[PDB]
DNA sequence: TATAATGGGAGCACGGATGCA
DNA sequence: TGCATCCGTGAGTAGA
């Protein structure tokens, strides 16, 4: 390696590590896309029944950070994995709906 | 990376409250009120 | 110069009073809307877009303006923050 | 006739009378005709307008005949070599100074508005020295060690240097730049020396109470100790203007009162009372004397002097002072 | 069109080399021109002469050396990033005495880089130049003590690196104090060392009355010269063992071994002057049969008493005298650390002998290599090459830097140094020197001037032989200029006889009136005084020194012209400048031209051999300044010997072209020309005056990864068709696509990093059923501000013939962009006189003062400008430009020789006839304006009153002046006005490369505030000064905001962007991150740094993270 | 500042000049702890003289 | 204050 | 070093307002970006931010729309000058911007003295106040046609000079 | 892991506060 | 008490 306190101009008055970026603190800009992503996220899981919206949460990990497995979540509203599986499609159904009207989640896809 | 205690930092100035009559009536009748 | 300066910096014993109330009052402007404003329709500040005069959108230029009319009361310990707060949000929500 | 002095008291009665709008006004109004007429005056630079005064041939031939009458008197041992040297720099002096007055006189009475008469006289551009190495003779140069040659420089820049000239130029050019180079660092310094003793000095309250103050002399000893003579006007208004009276003066019939701020009027009255012999000195609240903890207050501080009216308490004083020390600091030789 | 050319001092001798003090200083260097037995001991010759032998294998000798030829062309070199450099190989015998063993190869040390035509070297790429170094002459000097006025101090300097200075002193007390590495002892120690004894230093120095009494101790001659070298060596290193061979060797080292102490050959001879003494070798003392034996100490001693006494023909040193400062060319400087390489490689030698031997196992080249390496790249000295216009590389090589590795330290440097000395005379250029900091630290060789043999600089004259004025030329030095009267170059002549019964002279600097008969020596021109950039400003004599420098140095900033054009107003060295800077193309010999295309000319001379010259076109030079030839011949032309064949950049007709001749007038504009500004003429645009071209090299690599490879790739994850437009098949912008900023240059592709998706990049996945790629989009694209037209894209890739990159690099891509530039606002403009400034409006050509005949001016001048900065030599230009213009010619007028009022009065009643007469014979009289302005011009004294309309017009036109009117009214402008040809050029510094602007951005890794500089999309320096202002305003928010929010309160700026966004109030700001970084590096200090609250209880500004 | 021509106000180095004046020495500690030859600040020695003063020490 | 000419010393000693 | 700042060449102002300065368009555009983001999900312009930036990003997907929205963002709002160096408190100004093509700052001519600008190829710094008490220190206390007295001297620092005197005197 | 080897090598200037004559 | 020593300091922004 080099060293970061490597001289830059001729006179000494800077570093070489001053023009060194840093790539990992998220950037005001950045910080600001996950919390538009964050709230509109929520708008839209809104627009779903409470029990829906909560099923996609807990599956998708946006709840406790985990994402829960079929059984636990059907386990969770006392239904069979199967019909938590289809409150699952149907609530993801309606997203899909909402974002083929609205156009409000398509930007961020990068 | 404080306020600095000049200008509009002083404690002279600082504590200034602003509000319109509307509003200052408003709070005074509330004032008033008990 | 912003327009009344003179009388502004007469209303005041330092200038930089001048500075807080016509901030604070400008932070009241952008937080209702400035539904609160003690200006008349004829004494809104405006702003001359292409398509025409719409409301001026800086709370500065409203607060400054607002100041020189005689309608709005500062000074120091005037009422409790959170019940100035509380008040004008009942008076003007959003 | 409008140059830069009248120009600014111009500016400076109209802020004291109309406020700073109106000023702001003014100013650019001023700056509109100013440029506007500027443009169309038939203002420009000719060789010719570089005018040499006829005198100059008298002057140097003149010149040319006492540098005779030194160099014999130094063959003869009535002059040491010292005494010569002196002698000779001492007449460049006075010469150079002949052919300055005689370059200006020349353009005010037979072409007033030449253009660098114009641009000099009025303010726009220019000083005497400058206009006399243009016009004039370029003078005395220093040789590096810093001692003047005795052969000064007989051209001006219009009639042009000899090779041998310019290079005897060159030193003092040199020797200026560096200089100028150096000395930008050590303002610097000084400056932040100034900044960091002061910083902490703001205007904490309107009155400190104390009793306290300081005179501002209105009279000076002479270098002769012959008798006392009346201080510069801007001396005296430098150590007054925007102080606050520390007791009641009664001069002229006018009663300035205890607690006045002095305003420019104010403080022309006291100078033409001393002129009258009625004060002496001025008592005045000042800095020196504040008993603010951490500053100063309103009165002992005085005027904002940029709003020509008394202080606002909270602005800081110590700053300002220190920048406004530091900021001339390149500008003293 | 034809070139009058002024002035009565005919030049005996042309214009030296302008490149030599670089080219033969390097010829001299490497001796590869000559058969390695007829080479001499200097240079890398020296090096190896005093390296080798290598002793205690046994024996390790040299022989010779040689240069190979270079691998690669210089253009490849350039193109590849490589370095103009040749082959070194060392012919060494490795010799055992005891074996009776020889054994002789040639060994491979290296390369070692070439110098190119014009005096500069290609290192990597990039062409540098090194900077020859002013300093400290080695001998012996003598300086007042400034302590004790009336004792003296001498002073021995060797050559830098080359061993210890000493001083030589006479102490209070009355002892002679010597002081070597800052350790002070009797020199009467050191002495009986040499072998001396008190009857010789009685003998010796007994002459000068009660010194050598203070030489004298009792002791010191007691003890025999080994006890006293062991007493030396016990004063000089405490602690070490006083061996007596321990002493020997170390003593030796200092005063004695030649290949520890060095005196130059300059110090030789100089301290053999001074002291009027015959040295040996180099040395200050010898061992010869086992002793030491002295060279210098006595004589030096001696001088010292001698002048302490004030003996006559004994004085002190002038140390800023040009005889006893000397130049350290290239030649020396790279001799200095391939010596330094050398002598590394040969304690490896020696340390590898100890451990079947050969030369080529005992020896390792890469200290060497190193050395040589680093001096040409990471010197101060070495410096990357101005090669804005011609002139500015031709200046750059003849840079003179009192700065650099041994010698004077900025700031450590006072008035003494920098100041013009009266010995600089025809040496270095009193005026051109940086404004600023630097000034009088770097400096340049005068025009005439030569480096010679021991690097003293050295100026031409004439002999002059009882009033006679010979052609034949001297070299001097200063010490040898010091010896006579010199008259003035332009001292009156009727042939070679001095006409004048008074001349003016120099005798020892001083100027002096004498006699023909008195007169020595005679200047051989004003142009000698000079450097070459102050001998391009014509009427300098009517320019003040300080702006006079101001154009001198700004010519090198000027910028090659599409239409650039030679000065109207040339001093004639307008020529030589194009032809040593090797701008330009000439014919070899006699000869006709067999073809002409924009890329090659082909010429066959009288021999019949054709010869083919390719034409550099549209390369890039450092500065981004394009650099093309292009060819000034058409086919079927007879050509001779040294005739133009193609015109180089900023040349016209081989004649330097730096900028372009305008029409100005000189006269204040709205406002608009206000301090400096400059009004110009919309016109310029239209016919492309002022326009330039610039070349960007952007560059961008593809490397193997630990999570993939990056490669370079059409296929860019995301983005449109309408964005990979113009992408070629491989993901490289196609020749000639035009490029605005965010267009994409280059597309590469790089495997994303680890990480895991968070649970709304989850959801947002399912939404819209997208699967995230493995890789993200790097590609290259053009940053604000910059972009044009791509001219060339090269690609380099691993696995194809000739090409290997540093390692682990698959790939890189380099893409050429060319803009053309049209001269717009804030664009800098300059004359040769040191008037400079913005282009601050750009008016159309109806506004434009124009002449009575309808012609606009192209340029508005301020004369406000002129009065304070003492510069008429643009004055005089413009007259001299106005009589040009009208009689369609232009002229030589030389520095100090050159057009006086008179006949630049003739020329211009000459053009008046031309302006006027023509209009008369047209049938038109003269106009109620020009009535009106005549009546005005009366009353200012400007024409005689009486006279015609047309004999008053002519009375101002031949002050310059013209009656001009108004393009807005068409009144004319009431007085009349200065208008005439002006040169003025574009220079380097250009709005567009300058503005920036940055709302939020990256930053850095410690501090966690916002870059530098335009290049890393940076912020502003908001330093400590600007702070000062804000509190000195009592703007206490505003400052808040520039400490917190707008620079490393993260908290608070991510905040504060995000409010922004939505509208919402910017937040409160939070604690700065770098004053957290100030407290944990308190702590690492082992000081523990406390915030407190008003109850003098812990605040966790950290905010529990750092306590457990 | 006056020989260069250039206006400047009494004040501003006034206020400098005072900060130069800000300390004093100890050439007696009374009945203080503080001890002879100790420098500190006018304000703090006046504070705690008439503390002492107050106390009649 | 040169540590190798000191611990030189030392060594020396024995 | 701090955010929403900048730098470019000087050149003169004449036709300026004392108050005023000429801000160049592709400088304002990055100098107050964020509010110009805000501006164009107000009106038309963008679906919302992050299209409105992706529109920004690239200098031919730029419309006159933003140009419009731009200006109604700076609408009554000032920004900092400053030249280095900054000797006294008057080296830094605040101006009302007047948005110009073309890349170099607008200085007017009656702040030169207090600055030391000339236009020998002077630049300045620009920086904007992000806070409403920002800007009221700013238009209040710093503003250039609020300062025309030298702190330090009292006499007018704002005054007549060059071609000005030239002319009047004329 | 065993012949014996035993001491290095390079390298301005002013003020103020203190220590030493 | 005065001479000598060690130690700390020497403008800004740009840029590289
Ligand atoms: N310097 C190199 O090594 C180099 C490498 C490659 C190419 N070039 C060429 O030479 C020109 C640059 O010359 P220099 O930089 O070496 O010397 P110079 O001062 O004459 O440069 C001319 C302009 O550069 C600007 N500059 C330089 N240092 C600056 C600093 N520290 N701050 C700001 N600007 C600085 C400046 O614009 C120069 O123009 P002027 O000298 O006419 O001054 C204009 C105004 O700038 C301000 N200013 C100047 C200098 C300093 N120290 N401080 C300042 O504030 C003033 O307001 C002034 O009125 C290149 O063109 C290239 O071709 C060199
Ligand atoms: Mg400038
Ligand atoms: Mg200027
Ligand atoms: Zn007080």
């Amino acid at each position: 390696p080099v060293s970061l306190e490597t001289p830059i101009g001729d006179e000494k008055d800077s570093f070489y590590g001053d023009f060194i970026p840093d790539e990992h603190l998220p950037s005001p800009v950045d910080a600001a896309t996950q919390s538009l992503l964050s709230e509109e996220l929520e708008k839209a899981l809104s627009k779903l029944s409470e029990r829906e919206a909560m099923v996609l949460k807990l599956r998708k990990g946006l709840i406790d950070g985990r994402e829960h497995t079929l059984e636990e979540v059907g386990a969770f509203f006392g239904v069979t994995r199967e019909r938590i599986r289809q409150i699952e499609n149907k609530a993801l159904r309606k997203l899909k709906y909402h974002e083929s009207r609205t156009r409000k989640l398509r930007d961020f896809l990068d | 990376g404080r306020l600095i205690p000049a200008g509009t930092g002083s404690d002279f100035v600082r504590f200034t409250q602003v509000v319109d009559q509307k509003t200052l009536k408003a709070i005074e009748e509330a004032r008033k009120e008990a | 110069a912003e327009p009344g300066i003179d009388k502004l910096f007469g209303m005041v014993d330092s200038k930089y009073r001048l500075t807080v109330v016509v901030a604070k009052r400008a932070q009241q402007l952008l937080r209702h809307g400035f539904k609160n404003t003690v200006l008349e329709p004829e004494e809104r500040p405006k702003m001359q877009t292409l398509e025409g005069l719409f409301d001026d959108p800086n709370a500065v230029t409203w607060a400054m303006k607002e100041l020189l009319t005689g309608r709005l009361v500062f000074g120091e310990n005037l009422v409790p923050e959170d019940r100035l707060q509380k008040e004008m949000e009942r008076l003007y929500p959003v | 006739p409008q140059e830069k002095n009248s120009l600014k008291d111009l500016v400076y009665q109209a802020f004291l009378r109309l406020g700073m709008e109106k000023t702001a006004r003014l100013l650019d109004a001023l700056k509109y005709y100013g440029f506007t007429f500027s443009t169309t005056s038939g203002i420009t630079i000719g060789i010719d307008d570089a005018v040499i005064p006829e005198e100059k041939k008298q002057y140097l031939e003149e010149a040319d005949r006492k540098l005779l009458q030194i160099e014999q008197a130094y063959e003869m041992g009535f002059l040491t070599d010292r005494e010569r040297y002196d002698q000779i720099l001492q007449l460049w002096t006075e010469t150079t100074e002949k052919v300055t007055q005689a370059v200006f006189k020349n353009f005010e009475e037979n072409y007033p508005f030449n253009p660098l008469y114009v641009m000099a006289q009025s303010g726009a551009r220019g000083n005497p020295q400058q206009i006399r190495q243009l016009c004039g003779l370029r003078g005395l140069m220093q040789k590096p060690s810093g001692e003047t040659f005795e052969v000064p420089v007989r051209s001006s820049f219009r009639e042009g240097l000899t090779v041998l000239e310019y290079f005897i130029s060159s030193h003092g050019a040199r020797k200026g730049g560096a200089d100028t180079a150096l000395r930008t660092a050590d303002s610097g310094y000084l400056t932040r020396k100034l900044v960091d003793v002061t910083h902490e000095i703001v205007v904490r309250e309107a009155d400190c109470g104390t009793t306290n103050y300081i005179s501002v002399p209105l009279f000076q000893p002479d270098e002769v100790t012959r008798s006392l003579r009346l201080r510069k006007r801007a001396d005296i208004e430098a150590g007054l203007y925007g102080r606050v009276l520390a007791r009641e003066v009664e001069v002229l019939g006018v009663r300035l009162e205890e607690g006045r701020y002095l305003s420019m009027d104010d403080v022309h009255l006291l100078i033409k009372a001393a002129e009258a012999g009625e004060i002496q000195e001025v008592p005045v609240r000042s800095p020196l004397t504040c008993q603010t903890r951490y500053g100063v207050c309103q009165k002992c501080y005085g005027y904002d002097l940029s709003m020509a009216r008394p202080v606002s308490i909270g602005e800081a004083v110590g700053i300002v002072a220190a920048q406004s020390i530091g900021e001339p600091g390149t500008q003293l030789t | 069109m034809e070139i009058k050319r002024f002035g009565r001092i005919r030049e005996v001798i042309p214009l030296p080399p302008l490149t030599e003090i670089q080219v033969e200083s390097y010829r001299r260097a490497l001796q590869a021109d000559v058969p390695p037995e007829k080479r001499e001991n200097v240079g890398i010759q020296a090096a190896f002469r005093e390296t080798f032998p290598i002793e205690e294998g046994l024996v390790l000798d040299f022989l010779e050396y040689r240069l190979g030829e270079p691998p690669f062309p210089q253009d490849e070199c350039r193109e590849k990033d490589l370095t103009y450099q040749a082959p070194l190989y060392a012919r060494l015998q490795l010799i055992h005495k005891d074996t009776g063993l020889i054994k002789e190869d040639e060994v491979f040390l290296g390369h070692i880089p070439l110098m190119t035509e014009d005096g500069s070297f290609i290192i990597n790429g990039a062409d540098r130049v090194i900077v020859s170094q002013i300093h400290r002459s080695p001998g012996v000097y003598f300086t007042p003590d400034p302590a004790r006025p009336g004792r003296y101090i001498a002073s021995i300097i060797p050559l830098p690196k080359r061993g210890p200075w000493i001083d030589l002193e006479v102490e209070p007390n009355g002892v002679v104090s010597m002081k070597v590495n800052k350790r002070k002892f009797p020199l009467v120690l050191l002495l009986r060392v040499l072998g001396y004894d008190q009857e010789t230093l009685a003998r010796e120095l007994g002459a000068y009355g009660e010194l050598v009494q203070g030489l004298m101790d009792e002791s010191v001659f007691a003890m025999r010269p080994e006890e006293a070298l062991i007493r030396l060596f016990t004063l000089l290193r405490p602690g070490d063992p006083p061996k007596r061979d321990k002493a020997v060797a170390y003593v030796y080292g200092l005063i004695a071994d030649p290949r520890r102490y060095d005196l130059g050959e300059a110090g030789r001879y100089k301290a053999e002057e001074k002291l009027g003494i015959r040295l040996s070798g180099r040395t200050l003392a010898r061992f010869e049969d086992g002793e030491f034996k002295d060279e210098v100490f006595l004589p030096t001693l001696r001088y010292l008493f001698a002048l302490t006494a004030g003996v006559p023909g004994h004085e002190v040193d002038d140390i800023d005298h040009l005889g006893n400062r000397r130049i350290r060319t290239v030649g020396e400087l790279m001799t200095d650390q391939f010596r330094v390489g050398l002598a590394r490689l040969a304690r490896g030698v020696r340390e590898r002998m100890l451990m079947s031997l050969t030369p080529a196992k005992l020896v390792n080249s890469r200290p060497l290599e190193a050395a040589i390496r680093e001096f040409f790249s990471r010197s101060q000295l070495s410096q990357f090459k101005d090669e804005t216009n011609p002139l500015s590389s031709l200046r750059h090589k003849r840079r003179i830097s009192a700065l650099g590795p041994g010698g004077l330290t900025r700031e450590r440097a006072g008035f003494d140094v920098r100041d013009v000395h009266r010995t600089h005379y025809g040496r270095i250029c009193p005026v051109e020197t940086p404004e600023g900091a630097n000034i009088g630290l770097i400096t340049s060789l005068a025009a005439y001037a030569r480096v010679d043999e021991l690097g003293f600089i050295r100026t031409p004259y004439r002999r002059v032989v009882g009033g006679v004025v010979t052609d034949e030329v001297v070299y001097m030095t200063a010490t040898e200029e010091d010896r006579y009267t010199i008259a003035q170059a332009n001292t009156p002549l009727e042939g070679n006889r001095i006409a004048a019964e008074r001349v003016v002279a120099r005798r020892k600097g001083e100027p002096v009136i004498v006699s023909p008969e008195e007169v020595e020596f005679m200047d051989v021109s004003p142009k000698q005084v000079f450097s070459v950039n102050t001998n391009l400003i014509p009427f300098l004599e009517h320019d003040d020194a300080n702006r006079a420098l101001m154009g001198s140095n700004m010519q090198t900033q000027a910028v090659p012209l599409i239409r650039a054009q030679a000065p109207v107003v040339m001093t004639g060295l307008e020529e030589r400048v194009v032809r040593d800077s090797l701008a330009a193309l000439y014919a070899e010999e006699d000869g006709e031209v067999a073809k002409v295309d924009g890329n090659r000319i082909v010429v066959r001379y009288e021999d019949g051999r054709l010869v083919e010259y390719p034409l550099r076109r549209f390369y890039r030079s450092n500065q981004g300044t394009a650099l093309d030839q292009r060819p000034r011949v058409v086919v079927g032309q007879r050509v001779r010997k040294g005739d133009l064949l193609a015109d180089g950049p900023a040349s016209e007709n081989g004649f330097l072209a730096l900028g372009q001749n305008v029409l100005v007038a000189i006269m204040p504009f709205d406002g608009y020309n206000f301090e400096d500004a400059i009004v110009i003429s919309e016109e310029l645009l239209k016919r492309d005056f002022y326009t330039s071209i610039h070349i960007e090299r952007y560059e961008i690599e593809a490397r193997d990864t630990k999570l993939g490879p990056e490669r370079i790739t059409r296929d860019i994850p995301h983005l449109s068709e309408a964005a990979l437009r113009d992408l070629d098949e491989e993901g490289v912008v196609r020749i000639g696509a035009e490029v605005k900023p965010g267009d994409i240059l280059v597309g590469r592709t790089s495997f994303k990093g680890e990480s895991e998706p968070t649970p709304e990049e989850r959801l947002l996945r399912s939404i819209f059923g997208e699967k995230a790629r493995d890789v993200k989009d790097t590609s290259l694209r053009v940053p604000p501000g910059e972009g044009g037209i791509v001219v060339r894209t090269v690609r380099l890739r691993r696995g194809d013939p000739g090409v290997e990159l540093k390692p682990g690099v698959r790939e890189v891509v380099r893409v050429y962009v060319a803009q053309k530039r049209k001269l717009q606002v804030g664009d800098k403009l300059a004359n040769r006189h040191g008037n400079k400034g913005v282009v601050a409006k750009i008016l159309p050509v109806e506004d434009m003062p124009h002449l009575p005949d309808g012609t606009p001016v192209d340029v508005i001048l301020n004369p406000l400008g002129v009065p304070s900065r003492m510069n008429l030599g643009q004055i005089l230009e413009t007259h001299l430009g106005l009589a040009g213009y009208f009689l369609g010619q232009r002229y030589i007028s030389p520095i100090f020789d050159g057009a006086k009022e008179p006949e630049i009065k003739e020329l211009l009643a000459q053009a008046f006839e031309v302006y006027f007469g023509k209009r008369k014979g047209e049938g038109f009289g003269v106009d109620k304006r020009e009535v009106e302005v005549l009546r005005r011009a009366e009353k200012l004294g400007l024409v005689t009153p009486g006279k015609t309309p047309e004999e008053q017009l002519k009375e101002l036109f031949l002050q310059g002046k013209v009656v001009l009117y108004d393009g807005r009214t068409g009144e004319p402008i009431e007085g009349p006005i200065v208008v005439g040809q002006m040169f003025i050029m574009k220079l380097y510094h250009m709005v567009e490369d300058k503005m920036h602007a940055r709302s939020t951005g990256p930053y850095s890794l410690i501090t966690q505030q916002p870059l530098g500089g335009k290049a890393q999309f940076g912020g502003q320096r908001f330093g400590e000064m600007e702070v000062w202002a804000l509190e000195a305003y009592g703007a206490a928010h505003t400052l808040q905001e520039m400490l917190t929010l707008k620079s490393d309160d993260i908290e608070g700026r991510n905040a504060a962007y995000e409010a922004i966004i939505k509208g919402e109030d910017v937040p409160e700001p939070s604690v700065p991150e770098s004053f957290r970084v100030l407290v944990k590096e308190l702590q690492a200090l082992a000081l523990d740094v406390q915030t407190l609250d008003e109850k003098d209880n812990p605040v966790d500004i950290f905010e529990g993270l750092a306590s457990k | 500042y006056r020989a260069q021509g250039v206006k400047l106000h009494d004040k501003h180095i006034e206020i400098v000049v005072r900060q130069m004046m800000k300390y004093v020495e100890v050439t007696d500690p009374g009945d203080s702890r503080l001890l002879e030859g100790q420098v500190l600040e006018k304000w703090d020695v006046e504070a705690l003289n008439e503390r002492l003063i107050a106390e009649g020490k | 204050s040169d540590p190798v000419r000191q611990y030189l010393h030392e060594i020396g000693q024995v | 070093r701090v955010d929403y700042s900048g730098r470019s060449v000087i050149v003169v102002g004449p036709q300026l307002k004392l108050h005023q300065c000429g801000l160049p368009k592709r400088m304002a555009l990055e100098l107050f970006k964020p509010f110009l983001l805000k501006k164009m999900e107000e009106k038309g312009i963008a679906p919302n931010v992050k299209a409105a930036r992706r529109m920004l990003e690239r200098q031919r997907d730029i419309k006159d729309e933003v140009w419009d929205a731009l200006e109604e963002v700076i609408h009554g709002k000032v920004v900092l000058l400053n030249r280095a160096p900054t000797l006294h408190r008057l080296g830094i100004q605040a101006f009302q911007p007047v948005l110009v093509e073309g890349q170099s700052i607008q200085l007017h001519p009656l702040v030169c003295e207090a600055f030391n600008a000339d236009f020998d190829g002077d630049q300045m710094a620009v920086h904007v106040p992000l806070s409403s008490f920002a800007q009221a220190e700013a238009r209040i206390q710093m503003l250039s046609a609020h300062n025309l007295l030298s702190p330090a001297s009292g006499e007018p620092l704002a005054k007549p000079s060059r071609d000005i005197i030239l002319g009047l005197y004329y």
